[PDB]
C-alpha cells in the first residue's frame, strides 16, 4: 500500500484546523 | 488544620477538579462534593469525609490515605496507589476502576464488583472475596495470594505475574486469557 | 567503550528534546482557560533521571506537573466562571520556561561535541592495522 | 543549568511576586478600610564551595572558604495597618473604627469574620448586615420597623427614635474584635480578614474602653496605600528586573562561545 | 521506582488502568 | 570509578514536586568547563597512544627483516 | 524499542468524549 | 491522481 500526504506545517496541526484537504488525509492511512 | 471554603476555591481548575498535592490539609469537611476529579496525593490526609462526593476521578497516589468510609460516590476511577489503606469498605459505588498496588490492604468486601481493572500487585491481600465480578483486567502479580474463591467472574485478563495459584475456581467463565 | 558514548550521548540529545517539546507545549499553553480532557493545563515538567544500570545513560522517567497553584481571575460574565465569578489560568511561568529553553539548548549542542569528540577517536584507532 | 543562571532567575521570580503585590495595592486605591501590603526579601542560604564540607571559619578570606549564595526570595508580604484618613458621609448606616478594633460578621460557614471596612445595611429582617455579600454583623441588631432614625453611639450603642414616645430606645450594643498581633490575620477577600495562629486568640470588648477604638457613625476609612510609594516600588522592581535579565543572557552568551569555539 | 506523579500519555478511559507510565 | 566530593548544587525551586521544606532541589556537581577539558585531553591522549602502538608494530616489522 | 506491527497514529481531538 | 491535484497546463 501507499502511504501520502501534504507534508510540513499543514500536517503537523490538530484535525480541528482543517487545513488539509479532507480526501488527501484520507490517504494518510493506506492505499492501493 | 483543615480545609475551609476559601482554600477550597484555590485548588479548583475551570472545569472543576481539586488539586491538593503536597498542600498540608489533614481533614476534609463532611458531605463534601467535587464538581470533577479529585487528587489527594502526597496529602497528610489520613480519612475521608463521610458523604463524599467526587464528579470525578480519585487521584490519592502515594499519600497518607488510610480509611474511605462507606457512601462515598465517586464517577470516575479510584486510584490509591502507594497509599496507607488496609481495608477497602462495603457499600463503595464506584463509576470506574480500583487500582490498589503497593498498599497495605488486607481485606476485600464481599462479592465486590469493579466496572474497570482491579489490581492487588504487591498487597498482602491472603485471599479474594468470594463472588467477585470484574469487567476488566485483573492483576495479581507480586501479591500473596495463592487460592481463588469458589466462584469468581473476570471479563478480560487475568494476570498472575508471578504468584503461584494451586486451587482455581469451580465456576468461572473468562472474556480473555490468563497470564503467569 | 567508545560505542557506548554514542548511547550515553544520544539519550542526553532525546533527553533534551523531551523537555524542549515539554516548554513549547508550556508556552503555547500560558492563556488557554480551557482544555479538551476536562483539566485546566497545568505546567508540565520532564524530570531526568540517571539510569544507573561507568556508562550512566540518562532517561526520562515521566513527565510531572507543577504543584504551583492555578492562576485565578475574576471573570464574572465568562461562560467558564463558577459562582463567585473566577476563572482559572495555567501556572506556567514564563521565566522559567525562557531558562529552560536555554539550558535545554546548550545542554543539547553540547551533547554533539562529545559524539564528534568519541567520532574522531574510532576512526584513528581503525588507522591502526592499516 | 549553569548556577549563575538559577541565581538571576531566583531574582527575576523575586521582582515578579513584588509587582504582583504592587499592583493590587494600587488597584484597592479605593477600597474602604483596606490595608497595604509589602514584599519582603532576603537572601538565600549560601553554599560553601571550594570546601568538602562546611568547616567552619578556617580562612573565609582566601579561595578555600568562598561561598556564593542562591539567590533572593520574597518572605512575606507583610499588612501594614497604618490607620488611614476619614471619608464624612451622609449614610447612616456606615460607621467608623478610630483606632485598633475590628467589625466581626457572621460568615455562612459557622465561624465569625473580620472586617474593618463599615460599609453596613439592613437586610429584609431589620438586621444590620454589610453592604456587599449581606453577613449579618456580630452582636445582632435588629431595627424596628417602627424606627424613623438610628443613631450609634461612640461606645455602639444603637438607638432608634420612635414617633409618640420621647427618649430612644436602646436596640443593643456593638463589639469590636482586637488582636495582639493585626499583621497576623489571614485576608479571605470581601475586606474580610480571618484569625490565624500568628495572630492571636480573638479580643471582643465594648469600643471604648479597654484601649478599643471608638465607633464613628457616617464615616469610613479610606484605604492606606501611598500611590507615590507604589510607583516609586514600580520604578525600582523594574530595574532590578532588566538587570538579572541581562546576566542570564551574558551567562548564555558565555556558554555559547565554550562549546562554539572549542 | 522514581517519580511518583508523572502523567499517562494514553486518552482518559477511567475503566481502564494505564500502563503506559511505571504504575508500580 | 570514584564520585566527585564538590558539594551538591542547590537551587531554589519550591515548584518542582521532588523539592523539600525549604523549596531546594539539589542537582549534580558537574562542571562544564571540567567536562569539555576532560574531553579534549581524553581524546588527544588516547590518539597520541595509538601513533605509538601504530609506530610500534613497524619496529616489529623492520626487526623480521633483519639479515635480509 | 521495535515491533513487529506499526504504531498508531496520534490523536489530537477537540473534545476527548468524541473519539 | 492524488484526488484533485492542480495541473501544470493553461487551464
Amino acid at each position: 500500500n501507499m502511504v501520502a500526504g501534504i507534508p510540513g506545517a499543514l500536517s503537523n496541526q490538530p484535525p480541528a484546523d482543517a487545513s488539509i484537504p479532507q480526501d488527501v488525509a484520507q490517504m494518510k492511512d493506506g492505499s492501493v | 488544620y483543615e480545609l475551609d471554603y476559601y482554600s477550597k476555591f484555590g485548588h479548583t481548575d475551570n472545569y472543576g477538579n481539586l488539586d491538593l498535592r503536597n498542600k498540608p490539609y489533614t481533614q476534609l469537611p463532611s458531605g463534601f462534593v467535587v464538581k470533577g476529579n479529585l487528587n489527594i496525593s502526597q496529602t497528610p490526609i489520613k480519612k475521608l469525609p463521610k458523604g463524599l462526593d467526587v464528579g470525578g476521578s480519585l487521584e490519592a497516589t502515594n499519600s497518607a490515605l488510610k480509611t474511605i468510609r462507606s457512601g462515598t460516590k465517586i464517577k470516575g476511577y479510584a486510584n490509591l496507589l502507594g497509599s496507607k489503606i488496609e481495608s477497602w469498605p462495603r457499600g463503595i459505588k464506584l463509576g470506574g476502576y480500583l487500582n490498589l498496588t503497593d498498599t497495605p490492604l488486607k481485606t476485600l468486601p464481599a462479592k465486590l464488583r469493579v466496572k474497570g481493572d482491579l489490581s492487588v500487585i504487591r498487597t498482602p491481600i491472603s485471599a479474594l472475596p468470594e463472588g467477585l465480578v470484574v469487567d476488566g483486567n485483573l492483576y495479581i502479580g507480586g501479591s500473596a495470594l495463592q487460592v481463588f474463591p469458589d466462584t469468581m467472574t473476570v471479563k478480560g485478563n487475568i494476570f498472575l505475574g508471578g504468584n503461584k495459584i494451586t486451587k482455581w475456581p469451580s465456576n468461572l467463565t473468562l472474556g480473555g486469557a490468563v497470564a503467569p | 567503550s567508545l560505542f557506548n558514548v554514542f548511547n550515553v550521548t544520544g539519550s542526553a540529545m532525546s533527553a533534551e528534546s523531551v523537555r524542549l517539546n515539554t516548554t513549547s507545549s508550556n508556552l503555547a499553553n500560558a492563556d488557554s482557560v480551557s482544555s479538551s480532557a476536562k483539566d485546566t493545563y497545568k505546567a508540565r515538567h520532564a524530570v531526568f533521571g540517571a539510569e544507573l544500570s561507568d556508562t550512566v545513560p540518562v532517561k526520562v522517567m515521566g513527565i510531572v506537573e507543577s504543584d504551583k497553584p492555578l492562576s485565578a481571575e475574576y471573570n464574572p460574565d465568562h461562560p467558564l466562571a463558577n459562582e463567585e465569578g473566577y476563572i482559572y489560568k495555567p501556572n506556567v511561568n514564563v521565566m522559567e520556561e525562557m531558562a529552560n529553553m536555554i539550558s535545554a539548548s546548550r545542554a543539547y549542542q553540547t551533547n554533539v561535541q562529545v559524539a564528534d569528540s568519541s567520532k574522531q577517536m574510532l576512526l584513528r584507532t581503525l588507522q591502526m592495522g592499516q | 543549568m549553569h548556577p549563575a543562571l538559577w541565581v538571576s532567575k531566583t531574582g527575576l521570580d523575586a521582582q515578579q511576586t513584588n509587582i504582583a503585590t504592587i499592583s493590587n495595592n494600587l488597584a484597592n486605591a479605593s477600597t474602604v478600610g483596606y490595608k497595604k501590603s509589602r514584599a519582603v526579601f532576603e537572601d538565600l542560604f549560601y553554599q560553601n564551595i571550594n570546601q568538602p564540607g562546611g568547616q567552619s571559619s578556617q580562612n573565609t578570606e582566601l579561595p578555600s572558604g568562598l561561598m556564593l549564595g542562591a539567590g533572593s526570595k520574597v518572605v512575606a508580604t507583610q499588612k501594614v495597618h497604618t490607620h488611614g484618613n476619614a471619608q464624612t458621609t451622609t449614610n447612616a448606616l456606615d460607621m467608623m473604627v478610630e483606632g485598633d478594633g475590628f467589625f466581626q460578621v457572621t460568615l455562612p460557614d459557622g465561624n465569625i469574620g473580620y472586617t474593618r471596612n463599615g460599609q453596613f445595611t439592613l437586610n429584609g429582617e431589620g438586621t444590620l448586615v454589610t453592604s456587599g455579600s449581606g453577613y449579618p454583623v456580630e452582636p445582632e441588631i435588629v431595627i424596628p420597623e417602627d424606627a424613623i432614625s438610628i443613631t450609634v453611639g461612640t461606645d455602639g450603642e444603637v438607638s432608634v427614635r420612635v414617633r409618640g414616645q420621647q427618649d430612644n430606645q436602646v436596640v443593643g450594643q456593638l463589639t469590636i474584635t482586637d488582636f495582639v498581633n493585626p499583621g497576623g490575620l489571614e485576608p479571605i477577600g470581601q475586606n474580610l480578614y480571618l484569625p490565624t495562629g500568628a495572630s492571636g486568640d480573638p479580643q471582643e470588648g465594648v469600643p471604648g474602653l479597654d484601649g478599643l477604638g471608638e465607633i464613628r457613625q457616617s464615616m469610613l476609612e479610606a484605604s492606606n496605600v501611598n500611590v507615590t510609594e507604589e510607583l516609586v516600588n514600580m520604578i525600582e522592581a523594574q530595574r532590578v528586573y532588566e538587570m538579572n535579565s541581562k546576566v542570564i543572557s551574558s551567562v548564555d552568551k558565555m556558554m555559547s562561545f565554550v562549546n562554539q569555539q572549542l
